[PDB]
DNA sequence: TTTTTTTTTTTTTCTAATGCGAGCACTGCTAGCAGTGCTCGCATTAGATTT
């Protein structure tokens, strides 16, 4: 890091991460920072002697790193790659003709040197970038006259009489290939007769590849590029092969016709325009232009039928004893929770590649975590300063003084919360949920139930989601038998509140959402809690406890919801996701209005008790 | 310094990378001495050892060579401690100087933890005497002379942290479920919350079968039927283990909704996995443990089970005695002295095995063995035992007779091959004779035997064998890792074969009936001719044969014999050196810990 | 020997990065406070000098003094500040009185909110200045708010504490500009010295490099070997040209005997701007030249539409808004008297624009609208030509008004796109040339991803039941129920699948992918399904790519792990990696302004031409130097003369998108207001280029909107308001599909021949 | 030189501009009060290009 003149911070590099993992390895991250370096918990067991070995492979990639900074003379180069080969390389069957090759060609390059005589000093990134050169120049072509087809470049002084030559890539600018002179070189200033340019051998070549064909000549060039649908244009040559056929033959029964419009005629029955995809209809019609390829044949022919609607009614019964986790992960959402537990089908994508830079600034899921831990350890009135040390010898915060002025900012946002959250907090502990909801059975655990109610808090904004999670656990506790309401306290003052109620309505709305529970593992319920709660949103009063019904309202709705659904640049909307795509990949006014419906139903109450 | 000569051990294969990294990254720029200190603290505690008394440190050959270098130290104590890099608790430190012992950070505190859950944390649950006696007498006849498993059970009731320790076949599992039976029987209206763990699935699936056979078979009403624990688990997935994080579904914060527990063959849990099983158990939960002490240890660095059965040779608490004569109705032996009441009283050890009988070579073998004596040894091997058989092994004409006999041990199942019968016959013939070596690869190892005893089938005509095809009709398998699936666990053999409809292989499922899967839909296996020693343990077979190499390798010790020897049902042959078998019986298995120190004070 | 990169987006980070960790770390917490309340970090520091990295440097006006460093500029600031707070504490008694006794309207200055005011300040002013945040009632106690309201004829409160409140707020106080400067220094010369370390080249680089190259000393010999290779150059499209471009050019063909240059450009449509051109240096060039010629008579399009843009750029005088720019009447050709476009019997005028009704219209909802009656419009068109009604007719010839004709002209990618959503809600075919998406972005991507994941480990059920579960192998919710029971379904799967993977190993990436599309008849059900030829077509592009990414690699893992790479960071920079072609029947074709310079279009739509922007930046150019001036300050100066070149660029676009059609093009007008309040007042209309030239830029309402654009309306210009289209899907007639057949064949080619040696024969 | 396990999800911008609501000082009309002019503060909503 010094080396590069940057400044040294300590942290985000091999040997801060090694140290790291070994300190893990020795002492458990519980215990806390040694020499303000957290240790990495995850590398404890047996696995960790991977660990060794990697710290055996750096160590070996610095000795080297320094070894070659330092211009040596040729002599002294030359038992440096065979040095590196057996130390860093151990050989196979398969890798030793290329170890034999590298080392043939560097041992070759040294000793052209050396016999030339040179004594100064040569850098690495000479004889690098030379023995990068001289490696790829190979060409293998013992295989030209194997016995198969022929494919190969045109290469000159090759003659060979062949019956059916075939010619591509036949583009404007592709071919003949131009090398121009290096510039300074004297013999392009006055040419004589009998030097070569690559210009004229390709001229050539194109003569020689006519000549040798005995009884077929097949030329083919790109016309219309496939991305843009633009127009190239075919080589010199080509076009002055066509413009000779063409004035030199003319087709039967254009005998009147004359010149130009025989000779348009024959260079256009001569050139044969493809299709742009190999379904086409028009290469499976009859003729010399049919094609061979029976696969795409059904395809052309369009007796595919259209994929059915995904959506299907399948047969299900709700067994006796439900846990209270599966309805919590079924409400969080009910169309992952059909893909994922009705007919078992995850899609993991794929996870993130490991960042370029250090963290310059925290967002996303990282400050999410480190606000959850921030907000546990206020509420709790514990020390921040230990925290901090601890976020700062893991690395997560950024270098120095920005990482004080993101935790105090940080520190605010999360003290105002924790105030908030002390002003109603007491002692609580869990509880055992035993319930029977239209004969079906609920076993479950609370956890802080506190004699005044359910109290909640997450860092995070307003979102329907997490209303409906409470409201599962209300009417839960209601249901079970206890004095009390409920209570969320979300990031920028948000604030979900339920009141008690009576144990008969908390049964009802219990049963009403075991049934939607049934319903989905039946059919996939379409519930959009987010898009549909904007909506329900717009259109309920709470003053009158009753849905407007005027247009000018169903439109304001509308918008909200679309704007829900869809999402600003900035921010994703509830629309982008893997599980919604596969449903439907556009949306409908009438999956709209179902949506609406359903989602209607199911959160009315939710949004009719929030205090 | 100290850098460039430790870079030399690990050209001889003394000290691995890994000690010597965290030598120089922790040790730092220290005197030689605290890097010699940490790297052989570090190697110790990659052999599965989990302290370093100072006195271990008074002259490895490497300290023998770095003698000079480090000098004289007149005490390593103050030369330690004085580097940052040890302390003794009051600051977080790599290393830990405990007395006169040396601990890695992450171990000291398991360690403390296993201590303090043996010493202080178990109590003595009291209930009638009177009941409980009636309730044993119901569910043991004999009275006449001492019941082990009645000792037992009186233990792991009166005690809420009990460990039984035995052999194999000594009817463990019949006195467990005999102890379920009347702790159920005890609490009538209190809810018996019942959980069964095991550190492997193959284990698991056998405790499944075991507990609920044996408890269908015992009397008991619908109530008590109605607690009997549904299913046995792994104990990864009891504490809700996840794959790539260490974090725990039930941390120290969130305890285990449970009333008892039993852990089956504790004989392989190991340190780390035990004292994270201890922070998720609740005050109020009876926890019991299965396994032999004289098993081969844990995989990973630790021995618990070892080290606790350890103080069990001294005998019960004198007034405890007294207390289970008073129960059992019998007469107890008392242990003379007082150095732990705790661990002694929580312990019971089974000397009774039901299965063979004393006169058998194989008890009498097993039992020279686990005494150490080479001389017992060779007088059991000399006596006439018709179970008990032995074959020299220098010379590969002594291997081509092993794999001779290896054909008759072999005989009815490639018989039944041959003959075109159903699968479960094959199956249940398969288990009959196994061999067990202690290496993986060589000339003996699963990897070279499996080849040999293959080109052996395939020059005396026994099954065909296809090069191209690797699936020829009749090779066994096992499988490597677990698939929930499938319904198979590691550990589980199945045989490939072609009933008519296509090549599959068939399992045998802990219900009894046979399951056919694809070659293509089984997972990572391997060819099961001959099996690991350690893989082979939970199994039993009718006729076992154990291979030693002539060479000496740490891996080979006394454990290892014992484990080999008791694997078998009936029938046992040996193919070893008279001296390496000597010399390796007479070296026991140490690993270095605290707790011998500790139950003491 | 030199290397090309298209991209250079990654340098340029790692050289911010690198200034960043240089130079904002070591500062210390206090100045790193007012460094952290500009910019977040290194990312959003990027941002802002993003435009001013590339190309030339912008000459920045009054730069800081070179020595100055961070701390003492943060010094100067405290102190400042330091003695405006000791101000505010000596006279924190006296201006109660002297406001009191003063004569000043209370109405405007309540004494309670006095009071509220000096209870702030004074808490203020107290506290240590650790930030330069300063509170909002020194604006209030300003000598010239103070001095705003007053009585008249009275007593005016002046105190020396009111100047110096005055003198402070008069100029924010930030460290912005020493630290872009700084930045917008060493990230240039870092990104430089990189490339020259890789021995790469940029655009940028190639002609700063060359401008460098002449303008040193030896240049002059590589001048005469760029003189002497080509004695004359013509240059087109010159209207865009950079100053480094021309002084290339100048140091090259000014005066230098045989070796001619001849300049053809338009400075009315200079549109690339924002690319690094420049008019100004486009006109030093006309003057330095004496030389001028013209061409007088358009050959493009129909005589109609070149009498409708001269009569709509002769409404006012200097309608470009400079005086180097004159327009001048245009007159058709003779050949094109004859263009007519006729629909449903009746000729169209040649240009017609659609006013949208209502007083104040908002953005969204104009560009919803106007997106809406474009697509009916289209749809009508395409309906009329369908039967041979509509025609686009040269004198007697005709022909019928195809999708592939009719363009949409747009001036940004999220227009286009709301465009193109609103035309296949009719079930249009439509394509956006200007598309620079990537198909890993796509969800067939991910798909083909979960399909080689599970076919290179078909032993797992999950990652198999996924890749079936996904929409390319279209199976419905019953038929995974049905498979994940029936343990022989899944088998016969499986064994598919393990036969892919051999194949696979064997023949590659494209043999495994065909079978399993022949085999799963995955091609048959996506062109029977409604738009799964865009599928197909993405996911034979997505095979093409994996098969030339395996080539190369040899593992069989390697081609995964890198599909996954790149579906994780997809580059859309990339030409390989640009979305091919829908389909090459008739598309309507969106394309932007800059792409459809120099181009033809019979039928072309504007729906979006009156939106506009404001420009908030300041960077201009000099009216005496004519060079570009960046002002790293916010004076209002810089942004109205940045604004009026803004407007300047505006008209030039309006003009290029006008002057593009052939024989009809429509275009939208609304009374667009882009100020929330004051809706009912006047419109924004006259800020936006057409309006401007419609309102002769004079602010009017909605009214007298539509009353000038009834004036202007004539035979060759009509109008008619915009209406909600009908919601009806266009209907195209269906063809019968003839046999179809392939051949085969009777003969098989044999492999006999070959040439082996003893190793081959034995093996 | 030997080896056991386990499956899940978590987040989303910021600045700016205005419309209205509550409070208040002034002042003109018939000393108080209603209107008026004004102003600050809280909530709500809109918008962020082009090779």
């Amino acid at each position: 890091v010094r080396e590069l003149e940057l400044p040294a911070t300590g942290q985000h590099t091999w040997r801060f991460g090694l140290t790291r993992m070994l300190l893990g390895y020795a002492m458990e991250s519980a215990q806390g920072e040694w020499q303000s370096v957290l240790p990495y918990d995850e590398s404890s067991g047996l696995i960790a002697e991977l660990v060794g070995h990697l710290a055996s492979l750096l160590m070996q990639l610095n000795i080297w790193r320094r070894g070659l900074a330092q211009e040596r003379p040729l002599e002294e180069w030359l038992p440096v790659c065979r040095d590196m080969l057996n130390a860093f390389f151990l050989p196979d069957a398969e890798t030793e003709a290329a170890m034999t090759l590298i080392e043939q060609q560097w041992q070759a390059i040294i000793a052209e040197g050396l016999g030339a005589q040179y004594g100064d000093a040569v850098p690495l990134s000479l004889l690098r970038d030379e023995l990068a050169q001289r490696l790829d120049q190979e060409r293998i072509s013992q295989r030209f006259l194997a016995g198969p087809v022929n494919i190969c470049t045109l290469m000159p002084m090759r003659s060979i009489p062949f019956k059916v030559v075939c010619l591509l890539g036949m583009n404007d600018g592709v071919y003949p290939r131009q090398l121009a002179p290096l510039g300074f070189d004297l013999m392009s200033q006055k040419p004589k007769r009998g030097d070569r340019s690559r210009r004229d051998d390709d001229r050539y070549l194109f003569l020689e590849a006519l000549i040798s064909a005995q009884q077929k000549l097949y030329i083919s060039y790109i016309g219309r590029s496939i991305q843009d649908n633009s127009e190239r244009f075919p080589s010199v040559l080509v076009q002055e092969l066509i413009d000779y056929i063409g004035q030199s033959h003319y087709l039967p029964g254009d005998e009147a016709l004359n010149c130009d419009e025989s000779e348009a005629r024959v260079k256009a029955h001569l050139t044969c325009l493809h299709t742009r995809m190999p379904f086409d209809p028009q290469n499976y019609q009859p003729g010399e232009r049919q094609s061979y390829a029976r696969e795409w044949l059904p395809a052309a022919s369009q007796a595919g039928k259209a994929h059915s609607e995904f959506v299907q009614p399948l047969p299900f019964t709700l067994p006796e004893t439900v846990p209270l986790e599966t309805l919590q992960r079924f409400w969080a959402h009910p169309v992952r929770a059909f893909f994922q537990m009705r007919l078992q089908v995850n899609f993991r994508t794929e996870d993130s590649e490991i960042p370029d830079t250090e963290p310059f600034i925290l967002e996303g899921l990282s400050r999410y975590q480190i606000n959850q831990q921030l907000l546990n350890a206020l509420v709790e009135q514990d020390d921040a300063e230990r925290l901090f040390r601890r976020f700062r010898a893991a690395g997560d915060l950024p270098y120095g003084a920005f990482g004080e002025i993101f935790w105090e900012t940080q520190c605010q946002e999360m003290q105002q919360l924790a105030d908030r959250v002390i002003a109603c907090r007491q002692p609580g502990q869990s509880m055992e949920i035993d319930l029977a909801c239209n004969g079906v059975q609920i076993t479950g655990w609370l956890p802080q139930v506190q004699p005044d109610g359910l109290l909640r808090w997450r860092p995070s904004l307003l979102s329907v989601a997490q209303g409906m999670q409470l409201w599962l656990e209300h009417l839960v506790y209601c249901a079970s038998g206890g004095n009390g309401e409920s209570r969320l306290f979300l990031r920028k003052d948000g604030e979900w509140r339920f009141p008690p109620l009576a144990a008969e309505q908390a049964l009802h709305y219990l049963s009403q959402l075991i049934e939607g529970y049934r319903e989905g593992m039946s059919a996939p319920l379409l519930v959009l809690p987010e898009s549909g709660g904007a909506w329900l949103k717009t259109c309920y009063d709470a003053q009158n406890d009753a849905m407007l019904d005027d247009d000018s309202t169903l439109q304001k709705a509308r918008t909200k919801f679309l704007q829900a659904y869809e999402g600003n640049m900035m921010v994703r909307g509830e629309g982008d996701d893997i599980w919604y795509q596969r449903l439907w990949r556009q949306l409908t006014p009438e999956t709209m209005e179902a949506i609406v419906e359903q989602s209607q139903r199911f959160l009315l109450p939710l949004f009719r008790f929030n205090q | 310094k100290l850098q460039k000569q430790l870079l030399e051990a690990v050209e001889h294969k003394q000290l691995r990378p890994l000690d010597v990294q965290f030598a120089l990254t922790v040790a730092g720029d220290e005197h030689p001495a605290v890097t010699l200190a940490a790297a052989l603290l570090s190697h110790d505690a990659g052999e599965g050892h989990v302290c370093l008394p100072l006195s271990r440190l008074e002259n490895h050959p490497l300290l023998a060579t770095c003698v000079s270098e480090i000098g004289e130290l007149q005490n390593w104590e103050e030369c330690l401690l004085a580097s940052q890099a040890v302390s003794r608790g009051d600051e977080p430190t790599p290393m830990i100087l405990c007395g006169d012992r040396l601990y890695l950070n992450r171990m000291w505190c398991n360690e403390r933890t296993v201590a303090r859950f043996f010493n202080e944390v178990n109590h003595a649950i009291e209930v009638d005497e009177a009941l409980l006696a009636q309730t044993l007498d119901k569910l043991f006849p004999v009275s006449d002379e001492i019941n082990w498993q009645k000792v037992a059970a009186a233990v792991a009731l009166t005690r809420r942290i009990s460990v039984i320790s035995g052999g194999p076949g000594t009817g463990k599992t019949t006195t467990v479920a005999k102890l379920l039976a009347a702790l159920i029987q005890m609490a009538d209206g209190e809810r018996c919350r019942i959980r069964l763990a095991a550190p492997t699935g193959k284990a698991a699936a056998r405790l499944t079968e075991s507990l609920g056979k044996a408890l269908r078979q015992l009397p008991l009403t619908d109530e008590q039927k109605k607690r009997i624990p549904e299913d046995a688990s792994t104990l990864h997935r009891l504490l809700g283990a996840q794959p790539g994080s260490q974090r725990l579904r039930h941390h120290a914060g969130n305890p285990l909704h449970l009333d008892v527990l039993v852990v089956d063959e504790a004989s392989m849990i190991d340190l780390p996995m035990m004292s994270r099983l201890i922070d998720a158990l609740p005050d109020h939960a009876r926890v019991i443990f299965l396994g032999d002490r004289d098993q081969l240890a844990s995989v990973e660095a630790g021995a618990v089970l070892g080290d606790i059965c350890a103080y069990a040779n001294a005998g019960f608490t004198a007034e405890r005695a007294r207390q289970l004569s008073r129960l059992t109705g019998t007469h107890v032996p008392a242990g003379t002295g007082t150095e732990a009441a705790s661990l002694r009283d929580s312990l019971c050890l089974l000397q009774k095995s039901y299965r063979f009988g004393s006169d058998s070579g194989i008890g009498q073998l097993a039992a020279a063995i686990n005494r150490g004596d080479k001389t017992a040894v060779k007088t059991v091997f000399q006596q006439d035992f018709t179970d008990i058989e032995k074959r020299l092994l220098q010379s590969g004409e002594d291997y081509i007779a092993m794999l001779e006999e290896a054909l008759a041990g072999y005989g009815r199942y490639l018989d039944l091959l041959q003959a075109r019968a159903e699968p479960d016959l094959i199956i249940q013939a398969f288990n009959e004779y196994q061999l067990l070596c202690a290496l993986r690869e060589g000339p003996f190892g699963v990897a070279g035997l499996n080849e040999r005893i293959e080109q052996f089938m395939q020059q005396k005509r026994k099954i065909h064998r296809h090069p191209h095809s690797r699936w020829y009709e009749g090779r066994p398998v096992m499988i490597a890792r677990n698939d929930s699936a499938l319904g198979l666990f590691n550990g589980d053999i199945g045989i490939a074969l072609d009933r008519g409809q296509g090549t599959r292989v068939w399992f045998a499922m802990p219900d009894g009936n046979i399951k056919s899967v694809q070659p293509s839909r089984l997972p990572e296996h391997e060819t099961t001719w001959a099996m690991t020693v350690h893989k082979s343990q939970g199994s039993e077979f009718d006729h076992a044969a154990l291979i030693l190499p002539s060479q000496r390798t740490p891996v080979v010790t006394r454990e290892l014999v014992y484990t080999a020897v008791t694997r078998a049902r009936r029938r046992l042959s040996l193919y070893a050196d008279e001296r390496i078998l000597s010399a390796a019986i007479a070296t026991r298995t140490e690993r270095r810990s605290g707790l011998a120190a500790l139950f003491s004070s | 020997e030199q290397q090309l990169i298209e991209d250079e987006s990654l340098l340029r980070y790692q050289a911010c990065a690198d200034f960043w960790r240089r130079h904002c770390y070591p500062l210390p917490r206090e100045i790193a406070q007012v460094v952290f309340e500009t910019w977040k970090g290194p990312q959003a520091l990027l941002r802002d000098i993003n435009r001013y990295l590339q190309g030339e440097a912008p000459v920045i006006k009054a730069p800081p003094p070179d020595d100055e460093t961070l701390a003492s500029r943060h010094a100067q600031i405290v102190a400042r500040i330091d003695t405006v707070k000791q101000q505010w504490r000596d006279a924190v008694g006296e201006l109660d009185a002297l406001i009191e006794s003063s004569g000043i309207d209370r109405r405007k200055f309540n004494r309670s909110n006095q009071a509220k005011w000096i209870d702030k300040i004074s808490a203020w002013a107290e506290e240590e200045t650790n930030s330069y945040q300063l509170p909002e009632s020194l604006e209030k106690f300003s000598q010239r708010f103070l001095e705003d309201r007053t009585k008249a004829g009275g007593e005016t409160p002046r105190h020396p504490l009111f100047e110096a409140i005055d003198q402070l707020l008069a100029e924010p106080l930030s460290i912005r500009d020493l630290v872009i400067t700084r930045a917008l220094a060493e990230i240039r010369e870092t990104v430089a010295r990189e490339k020259r370390r890789r021995g790469e080249l940029g655009f940028d680089d190639m002609l700063s490099r060359l401008d460098s190259a002449l303008r040193s000393e030896s240049g002059e010999v590589l001048a005469a070997a760029i003189r002497t290779r080509f004695p004359v150059a013509m240059i087109d499209e010159f209207q865009d040209t950079d100053p480094q471009q021309y002084r290339i050019f100048r140091r090259i063909w000014h005066h230098q005997p045989e070796t001619a240059l001849l300049l053809i450009g338009d400075p009315k449509q200079a549109i690339y701007a924002f690319r690094g051109a420049d008019i100004f240096t486009y006109m030093k060039a006309r003057s330095e030249v004496h030389a001028h010629y013209t061409l007088d008579t358009n050959w493009r399009s129909a005589p109609g539409m070149v009498n409708s843009v001269n009569k709509l750029f002769s409404q006012t005088d200097d309608a470009f808004m400079f005086r180097e720019i004159p327009f001048i009447p245009v007159k058709s050709a003779g050949k094109n008297q004859a263009l007519r476009f006729v629909f449903k019997g009746e000729t169209q005028p040649a240009m017609k624009m659609w006013l949208m009704e209502g007083e104040s219209c908002g953005v969204g909802d104009y560009q919803s609208t106007m997106a809406q009656v474009c697509a009916a419009q289209i749809r009508d068109w395409l309906q009329a030509g369908q039967r041979g009604e509509a025609l686009l007719m040269n004198g007697d010839d005709a022909r019928p008004v195809r999708a592939s004709d009719i363009s949409v002209l747009v001036r940004s990618r999220q227009e286009a796109a709301q465009v193109r959503d609103a035309l296949t809600l009719l079930e249009i075919p439509s394509v956006y040339l200007s598309n620079r998406d990537s198909v890993f972005e796509t969800l067939e991507a991910q798909e083909m991803l979960w399909l080689l994941q599970a076919v290179m480990t078909p032993e797992r059920e999950n990652t198999l039941r996924s890749a079936l579960a996904t929409s390319m192998m279209g199976l419905n919710a019953l038929d995974i129920e049905t498979l994940n029971n029936d343990e022989h379904a899944w088998d016969v799967v499986v064994e598919e699948f393990d036969g892919y993977r051999q194949i696979w190993r064997k023949r590659g990436v494209m043999p495994m992918l065909r079978a399993l599309m022949s085999a799963r008849n995955i091609a048959e059900n996506l062109l029977a399904t409604a738009g799964g030829e865009r599928r197909l077509t993405d996911i034979l592009h997505i095979s093409e790519l994996l098969q030339e990414a395996g080539t190369q690699l040899e593992s069989e893992h390697a081609l995964v792990r890198w599909l996954s790479q790149h579906i994780l960071e997809p580059d859309s920079n990339a030409s390989s990696q640009q979305m091919r072609l829908e389909s090459d029947k008739h598309l309507v074709q969106i394309v932007t302004i800059h792409k459809s310079k120099g181009l033809e279009y019979p039928l072309v739509w504007l729906p979006f031409i009156t939106n506009f922007r404001v420009q908030e930046q300041a960077f201009y150019h000099d009216r005496h130097s004519f060079e570009a001036v960046l002002d790293l300050n916010a004076a209002p100066e810089s942004v109205d003369l940045a604004e009026a070149e803004r407007l300047a660029e505006d008209l030039r676009l309006l003009y290029v998108a006008l002057t593009r059609s052939v024989w009809h093009c429509s275009l939208g007008v609304a009374p667009l207001v882009r100020r929330r309040g004051d809706k009912k007042g006047d419109t924004d209309v006259h800020q936006s280029a057409l309006g401007r030239l419609l309102q002769k830029g004079e602010p009017q309402d909605a009214a007298g909107l539509r009353t000038c654009i009834e004036a202007l309306c004539d035979d060759d210009i009509a109008w008619q308001t915009a209406q909600t289209g009908d919601n009806q899907p266009w209907q195209v007639n269906d063809v019968s599909t003839a046999e179809l057949n392939a051949k085969t064949l009777q003969r098989l080619p044999g492999d006999n021949w070959r040439v082996t040696s003893y190793s081959g024969l034995q093996q």
